[PDB]
């Protein structure tokens, strides 16, 4: 992402929607739900807050933080060696290796019995209220506004209170801005294309960046003169 | 030596295979760049064979 994510409260999206006199029955409560549907459906990893927590595994199980949304990596605390993924069907089960993890709910399922693990994860940024906080990006803000205008107009079109030409314009305009908003958040900055440059140009290919926290991923590869 | 009393040495005889008072640019030294590059390209070959 080229621009920085400056945070603003959710009611800044309601100044923009209630400029439209057909969207004047909108609420904070409706703006809360349609934001989280929009934040999810875009899947932009720049909208989330990166956190790291150390949890302790009791017997192939550990309790996961409350704010966790997606795990970046799980690693061991004493080694720093990262855990990949549990493909075993019979993991902590005895009959009569490379460590792994698996997460379903608020429980993580590891391959190690009694160990502390660091979990680097993503959460949602909150307010003084326990409410979501959105980027002030006028591309993000415009297409979140067009998201809610397209969900409200879809209800109104089912009711028969909106022209099919009106909904077709809103469905088209949200469809353009959703790609512009995707490209706004995905396309790297100059400082991220340098780390992409160093990963791409490697005379001796570095193929074990998952073992670290992808720390040396964008590091530059140097060759001695001889 | 028959005429110089100060001219002597030890048993140690040898030579540097150098050029004009410099440090020797050996045969391995001039082939070591291309051996290091052979090791890098055959690394890409082995990961392409594997995948």
């Amino acid at each position: 992402m080229v621009n920085n994510i400056n945070w603003v409260k959710l009611p800044v999206i309601l100044d923009r929607l209630l400029r439209h006199p057909l969207l004047t029955d909108l609420n904070l409560e409706t703006a809360i739900q349609y934001t989280l549907d929009f934040i999810s459906a875009m899947g932009l990893p720049n909208v989330y807050v990166d956190k790291i927590e150390t949890i302790d595994i009791k017997e192939y199980r550990g309790e996961l933080p409350c704010d966790l949304i997606s795990i970046n990596q799980v690693r061991l605390h004493k080694n720093g060696i990262a855990l990949r993924a549990m493909t075993d069907n019979f993991n902590a089960y005895p009959t009569h290796g490379e460590p792994s993890f698996k997460t379903q709910g608020r429980v993580i399922f590891t391959s190690i019995k009694h160990e502390k693990v660091d979990i680097s994860y993503k959460a949602i940024m909150l307010d003084d209220e326990g409410l979501p906080l959105i980027p002030d990006n006028p591309i993000f803000l415009k297409t979140l506004e067009l998201y809610i205008k397209k969900e409200w107009f879809t209800i109104l079109f089912d009711m028969g209170k909106i022209s099919p030409a009106v909904l077709n314009n809103t469905q088209q305009e949200y469809a353009f801005k959703a790609g512009q908003c995707n490209n706004e958040f995905v396309i790297p900055s100059v400082s991220e294309m340098e780390a992409i440059t160093n990963m791409w140009n490697q005379l001796i290919p570095r193929v074990t960046e998952f073992r670290r926290g992808f720390k040396n991923l964008g590091d530059k590869e140097y060759i001695r003169v001889h | 030596r028959l005429n110089n009393p100060s001219r002597c040495h030890f048993g140690i005889v040898g030579s540097i295979y150098n050029l004009n008072d410099s440090r020797p640019f050996s045969l391995v030294d001039m082939m070591k760049p291309y051996n290091y590059l052979y090791d890098a390209i055959h690394d890409r070959l082995n990961k392409a064979i594997a995948s």
